[PDB]
């Protein structure tokens, strides 16, 4: 690890300066280097982590949703054939984008999830997981695809298990779980009315808490509650 | 595309 | 050269495609192995190379500018000291930047300035001479800022007396380079009255000859007279 | 800033 030499407290400071100069590949590789440090990570530390892998990855994927619309394109009937290059690109996003997963799915298995107990944090990594592997099935094609797809689906569901017997239904992790369950069940298992159930019956059992809650913890919930509203407005 | 967080 | 087995076409094609799906750092690549295959650029190839290396190092330059405001900040009369980390990661983004910049000079120096006999190509390469040793100026200190500067001044001022003789005075070349040379008098060269100067001429002498253009020129020189217009209205 | 191109 190039971050090796590098304090754990200088390298969680400067994840903060990359963000704030919008430097997210920075950003990723000083939170890899603090979890490499092998403590946990604190809740501030974990959202670190994932908003740095989240900027790069979505990036990837943009750019790989182009790259693949104008392969699609150059593969109709009546295009003028252009060579191997759109191809080549698309794959060298493509295998880019799977080395990132990789990395975030192997931090997370070495060893951020045999590690976490408390519910904040196990359901946040198993949320994590099912969503790299998500992203992994976005682009997958091969003998492993379903194996892919099965691995995010398994992540998912151990989240969804503990959430359901150790958070409330307004946390905001919970929320944000169920939320992307949702969406890989409508865009990657083919189970549309799976995912419309999931985002209902999350939304509804949401709103019935929200009386316990403060101000504060009320704006976070009602954010994610109007994900899941979009998607469903979205859906039907 | 739909939202996720 | 890690581009060195690709075609220059495919190249091209690739430098396109990284355009189109936002990937400038790749489209910089690509190009840079385009511009060592030792050919002469054409004018679109010209602006293939400026668009990438210009979002590759603008990037740098903002995180360079949030960092560098952070630093001040901390080593202002009563802040709390936070340790090596601000400086190191500004120094970091720094260093980068630097090379970037030292990269598209060596392009220019090796070959593609020595080759560049037509007005159009070779304005526009010491156009970007200049604008590279202005980003160096940006941030430099030491020993060397004053010939960085006069680095920038000397190749803005040859790019300038090829255009007063060789093209006319709505060229959106000719405007652009005069453009960032009167930024380089007020940014960099500490001269505002000679940049107010520069582009206001530049600016009269484009609008008298706007009565010689197509509509299609016309909307080219007009973009960029805009640009003229915006920054006097910055500084008057 | 001023606007370059
Ligand atoms: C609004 C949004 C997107 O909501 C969710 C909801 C559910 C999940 Cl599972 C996730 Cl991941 C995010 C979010 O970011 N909430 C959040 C919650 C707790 C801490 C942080 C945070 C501490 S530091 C930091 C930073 N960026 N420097 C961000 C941020
Ligand atoms: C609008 C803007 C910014 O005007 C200027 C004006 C002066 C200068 Cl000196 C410069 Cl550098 C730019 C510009 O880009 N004009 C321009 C002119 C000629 C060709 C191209 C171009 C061919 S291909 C391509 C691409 N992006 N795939 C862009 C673009």
């Amino acid at each position: 690890g190039a971050m090796g030499s590098m304090e754990r407290a200088s390298l969680i400071q400067k994840a903060k300066l990359a963000e704030q100069a919008e430097r997210y590949e920075d950003m990723a590789a000083f939170m890899k280097g603090a979890v490499e440090k092998g403590e946990e990570l604190s809740c501030e530390e974990r959202n670190l982590l994932s908003v740095a892998y989240k900027n790069v990855v979505g990036g990837q994927r943009a750019a790989w949703r182009v790259l693949s619309s104008i392969e699609q394109k150059s593969n109709e009937e009546g295009s003028e054939e252009k060579g191997p290059e759109v191809r080549e690109y698309r794959e060298k996003v493509e295998t880019e984008l799977q080395g990132v997963c990789d990395t975030v799915l192997g931090l997370l298995d070495s060893h951020l999830i045999k590690e976490a107990g408390d519910a904040e944090s196990r359901v946040f990594y198993l949320k994590m997981k099912g969503d790299y592997y998500r992203y992994l099935a976005e682009v997958a094609t091969g003998d492993d695809k379903k194996r892919i797809i099965d691995s995010a689906r398994s992540a998912y569901q151990e989240a969804m298990d503990i959430s359901k017997k150790e958070m409330p239904p307004t946390n905001p992790i919970r929320l944000g779980l169920a939320l992307n369950f949702s969406v890989f069940h409508y865009e990657i298992a083919n189970s549309p009315e799976e995912a419309i159930s999931l985002a209902k019956t999350t939304f509804d059992e949401a709103m019935a808490d929200l009386h316990t809650l403060s101000e504060d913890s009320y704006k976070d919930s009602t954010l994610i509650m109007q994900l899941l509203r979009d998607n469903l407005t979205l859906w039907t | 595309f739909p939202a996720t967080v």
